[PDB]
RNA sequence: GUGAAGAGGGAAACAACCCAGACCGCCAGCUAAGGUCCCAAAGUCAUGGUUAAGGGGGCUAAACCAUGCACCGAAGCUGCGGCAGCGACGCUUAUGCGUUGUUGGGUAGGGGAGCGUUCUGUAAGCCUGCGAAGGUGUGCUGUGAGGCAUGCUGGAGGUAUCAGAAGUGCGAAUGCUGAC
RNA sequence: ACCGGGAGAUAGCU
RNA sequence: CCCGGCGAGGGGAGUGAAAAAGAACCUGAAACCGUGUACGUACAAGCAGUGGGAGCACGCUUAGGCGUGUGACUGCG
């Protein structure tokens, strides 16, 4: 049990989501998502997307356990530069 | 006949490269200066082999004086001793001796002391 | 206990059992090889080498198989004149089992 | 097989009393280094602190004859007022000039305890009695 | 190369593009063979093919009507595959017998060439052919 | 037979093609 | 004679000073110049004298003179192993050698011997959907350019031996094109 | 002044 | 079918030999940029290599010891 979602093309620079990302790394979805909240930074609203669709995609999917669902891996990698875009990745899964 | 050289090219790149792991960042990357550094290791390596034999050596002189000094004769009047002595034993089996067991060195030395005269 | 012998020019120690390593001497694979030029017989009480090359005993051993070394690169290349010169060598070399020793 | 060398961690390093009472500067000094850097015990290794604790006791018998008496400067300083206010302080600088330069050099120099009273509260640590 | 201009210049052989520096023409690669020297080669391969057993001599090779599976089934019964029969005046029935047939060609006495002779296993030339040739050969 | 043909020993020469690295000599 | 085109050791550092010409490997021994207080491998060695003159600390010798025995001391010599050239007795002839003596620093330059990429005949042969070319790691192998088998990806072509022809082997030309 | 051609122009050295 | 803004994007189900073929679609290396694992890491140096080499993690090894991963210290550079 590990879902996977991902945003691919995200028009902000890789470095910002990578700032914002890193602070969530290894934490857990019940405060990460409170983290992300008050991140006035615009690449947090794209991370919290993304983690929102990983969650969901965990939840209908997968069998149940939302809550201690863990952020096991998140990154942001570059992009196809039209300017350079950006890749953004999270993994959340139950261990 | 026209050639392509992309694969030679590549294969000898990757051939002068797996021979450069761990050279700090651009030496381990870059091939301009990775040549260079794999060629700097080479001659140093060529050097040191020869080196080698003298630091060996030197250490093993280093450790029959101090095993010999317990005795209470200086290294060079105890391998004065051993050559007049008729004993062939070189100075890596002193030292691996010395280190070892002291019985033996300890016959040395008083084998050396007793042919010093 | 053990014994130093010189085989290829370099003293070495060698304990019974224990395999050491020696130079390509030209010898059949399932012969054994006796090394009379017994520098050192190590005991309890160590025989003492009063005359060079004592003859009270013989060690023996056995080669168990030949083979070439590891590769080695040597750049005899210098002065970094834009010039590359390497050659490979793999020096030959035979572990030999030896199991007893006379004193 | 190759040849041994010394572990850091496995070697035993002993300690020893040293007296500069009517003791050269020069030779003592030499010899306390020659001692400390281990290459008197057979297990010598140019890379591992072999050496043992060597103590010494009333540095203020330091002598030296000559015309070193006053020709000798420190850093100003002179040799008088320095042996007055600290006669540590000479071995100290001797030994230190008397090392290798580097990390291994500075440890084995900072088992050098000297002191100029007979007197230390390192005798709990069973201090072998040494002549130089 | 199409187009001009330098302002150095596009045109030049290191430059994309670029026309070659040494662009190769038209040319000609035949070479001039004497006419001894080639009798003397066809004659050292005609007497190597002799003396490896590779020349058969026939009295004459015939076909009945221009039927490839009757030339088929003739060269089967002698135990051959891939030849090169060598006779006089080219037989329409053979030539069209043997067009087919990848592994058999059939040429006239004049015909013949080193590398056809050499490249196939077994050469067979009627009788009329051997004097044909001899005669060639001088 | 054409793979047994081989020219005759010095007829053929190589040749040197200069400027091609430093082991062919130019 | 030294560099050009000669490595190494000593003079603290240093092309010009001294010894000394590096075929390769060895954790073997013996030496030349220079050294034997520590830094740093070697005599805090012996004999009879002078003394205050001394890269760091220190030196009453750890400064100097002469003598003796020793030791450290390089890629120098020797010990073992391995490769190649050349003069020479023998079979041997197209080569193995039974070997012998010697040589093997090297820019410019000359000569000799080789690997690798495309296509053509060999080749309507061989391998290959039980896995080709390419990519990517491993092991073996050749003094080297290289070759061989195989893990994963790749999913359909490659080409043995022998010959012929090149748009044939990139590390820089303020080189050109694309990307960072 | 600009564009195409003589022109892969001409001596020089890098 | 679901999240997502009735977008973009993505995860499931399914076709498909393969979705390690998804319309940015054969093969997909390098520079460059990221996460995880193991190791070292902090006064500037001027090299950041090389011989020795403990220690630190991972396998073999009955074990000893060996290879692989980094390289405290140390001769030379």
């Amino acid at each position: 049990m590990e879902t996977i979602a991902k945003h691919r093309h995200a028009r902000s620079s890789a470095q910002k989501v990578r700032l914002v990302a890193d602070l969530i790394r290894g934490k857990k979805v019940s405060q990460a998502l409170d983290i992300l909240t008050y991140t006035n930074k615009k690449a947090a609203v794209l991370v919290k997307k993304v983690l929102e669709s990983a969650i969901a995609n965990a939840e209908h999917n997968d069998g149940a356990d939302i809550d201690d669902l863990k952020v096991t891996k998140i990154f942001v990698d570059e992009g196809p530069s039209m300017k350079r875009t950006s890749h953004i990745t999270v993994v959340v899964s139950d261990r | 006949a026209r050639v392509k050289r992309g694969v030679i090219a590549r294969a000898r790149h990757k051939k002068i490269l797996k021979q450069a792991k761990g050279y700090y960042g651009a030496r381990s990357r870059v091939y301009r200066v990775a040549f260079q550094a794999v060629i700097k290791a080479g001659q140093y390596a060529y050097r040191d082999r020869r080196q080698r034999k003298r630091q060996f050596r030197q250490l093993w002189i280093a450790r029959i004086n101090a095993a010999a000094r317990q005795n209470g004769i200086s290294y060079s009047k105890f391998i004065n001793g051993l050559k007049k002595a008729s004993v062939e034993i070189d100075r890596k089996i002193l030292a691996d001796i010395a280190v070892f067991d002291k019985v033996a060195f300890t016959a040395l030395v008083e084998k050396a002391k007793a042919a010093l005269a | 206990m053990y014994a130093v012998f010189q085989s290829g020019g370099k003293q070495h120690r060698v304990s019974e059992g224990q395999t050491v390593r020696l130079e390509k001497l030209d010898i059949a694979t399932g012969e054994t090889v006796e090394f009379a030029e017994v520098l050192m017989i190590a005991n309890g009480e160590e025989v003492k080498i009063g005359v060079p090359f004592v003859d009270g005993g013989v060690i023996k051993a056995e080669v168990v198989a030949h083979g070439r070394g590891e590769k080695v690169k040597i750049v005899k290349f210098r002065r970094r004149k834009h010039y590359r010169k390497q050659q490979g060598h793999r020096q030959w070399f035979t572990d030999v089992k030896i199991t007893g020793i006379s004193a | 097989m190759k040849t041994f060398t010394a572990k850091p961690e496995t070697v035993k390093r002993d300690w020893y009393v040293v007296d500069a009472t009517g003791k050269t500067l020069g030779r003592l000094a030499t010899e306390l280094a020659r001692r400390l850097r281990g290459k008197h015990k057979a297990e010598y290794t140019p890379h591992v602190d072999t050496g043992d604790y060597i103590i010494v006791l009333n540095a203020d018998k330091v002598a030296v004859t000559g015309n070193k008496r006053t020709d000798k400067v420190y850093y100003q300083a002179t040799f008088e007022e320095m042996i007055a206010r600290r006669p540590e302080r000479v071995i100290e600088i001797a030994v230190k000039g008397m090392l290798p330069k580097g990390p291994l050099g500075r440890a084995m120099f900072r088992k050098l305890k000297v002191y100029a009273g007979n007197e230390h509260n390192h005798a709990a640590q069973q201090p072998q009695v040494l002549d130089i | 190369v199409t187009g001009s201009g330098k302002k150095g210049s596009i045109k030049s052989p290191i430059w994309r593009s670029g026309g070659v520096t040494f662009a190769a023409r038209p040319q000609d690669h035949s070479q001039k063979v004497n006419k001894k020297m080639y009798r003397g080669a066809l004659k050292s391969i005609l007497s190597e093919l002799v003396r490896q057993d590779r020349l058969i001599v026939v009295e004459k090779f015939s076909v009945e009507a221009p039927k490839t599976k009757l030339l088929a089934q003739k060269l089967k019964d002698m135990a051959l595959e891939d030849v090169l029969i060598i006779t006089g005046e080219l037989d329409e029935n053979l030539f069209l017998a043997a067009r087919n047939l990848h592994k058999v060609d059939v040429r006239d006495a004049t015909g013949i060439d080193p590398v056809s002779l050499i490249a196939f296993d077994k050469v067979v030339m009627t009788a009329d052919a051997v004097k044909q040739v001899e005669e060639m050969l001088a | 037979r054409l793979n047994t043909l081989s020219p005759a020993e010095g007829s053929k020469k190589a040749g040197k093609r200069l400027g091609r690295g430093i082991g062919s000599g130019l």
